[PDB]
């Protein structure tokens, strides 16, 4: 089994 | 289940130094260790075993790898830190282990972010609380203009706006 690198968010934009 | 437990958890010992650290395998990921100077061994995009663990929150692997020599000042590819990935999820005690470190808390990464401006973004107080209080910087501002202010402000987050605005009053005004 593998998991994933999350990614850093995207700060262009609301969270939600 | 064929035998007494899974077979799954004898397999591990074939992942990657990095999946080890992210999945949490402590045994197999402190033999590896041992073996092969291996701990700061980087990824395909540059991410070290540190960086996988902190952006996992497997908290008991990070304090073993910052305890037997991980390099946490390192910076990926994207110029991510262990520090900005745990910031981004807000992992508060990962966080406190990393600042304890001395570790930068101001580098720019090129997606436009600095740790602050992720723990803001995320909406996670007591991660910004610590890194003010380490010196991070709120008037850097992302690619679309927004300090760490700004972003508090416009994304409606009220403690994180009471928590830099405290910070900022308590800077003692030039007197010389």
């Amino acid at each position: 089994a593998f998991v994933h690198m999350p990614t850093l968010p995207n700060l262009d934009f609301h969270k939600t | 289940l064929y035998f007494q437990g899974s077979t799954t958890p004898l397999l591990a010992n074939s992942l990657s130094v990095h999946q080890l650290a992210a999945q949490g395998e402590m045994l197999y990921l402190a033999t590896r260790i041992e073996q092969e100077n291996v701990i700061n061994h980087t990824d395909e995009e540059g991410f070290t075993p540190l960086m996988w663990a902190a952006a996992h929150g497997q908290i008991a692997v990070v304090e073993f790898l910052l305890q037997n020599g991980a390099d946490p000042q390192l910076l990926g590819k994207g110029r991510e830190s262990a520090l900005s990935l745990a910031c981004s999820k807000g992992y508060t005690d990962i966080v406190k282990m990393l600042l304890d470190c001395g570790v930068d808390v101001n580098e720019y990464d090129w997606n436009g972010g600095t740790p602050l401006l992720y723990a803001v973004h995320g909406n996670h107080v007591k991660c910004v609380k610590m890194l003010l209080e380490s010196g991070a910087d709120p008037t850097i501002e992302t690619d679309s203009g927004y300090n760490s202010m700004d972003l508090a402000v416009a994304l409606g987050y009220r403690s994180v706006q009471q928590v830099i605005e405290s910070h900022l009053l308590k800077l003692l005004q030039n007197i010389k």
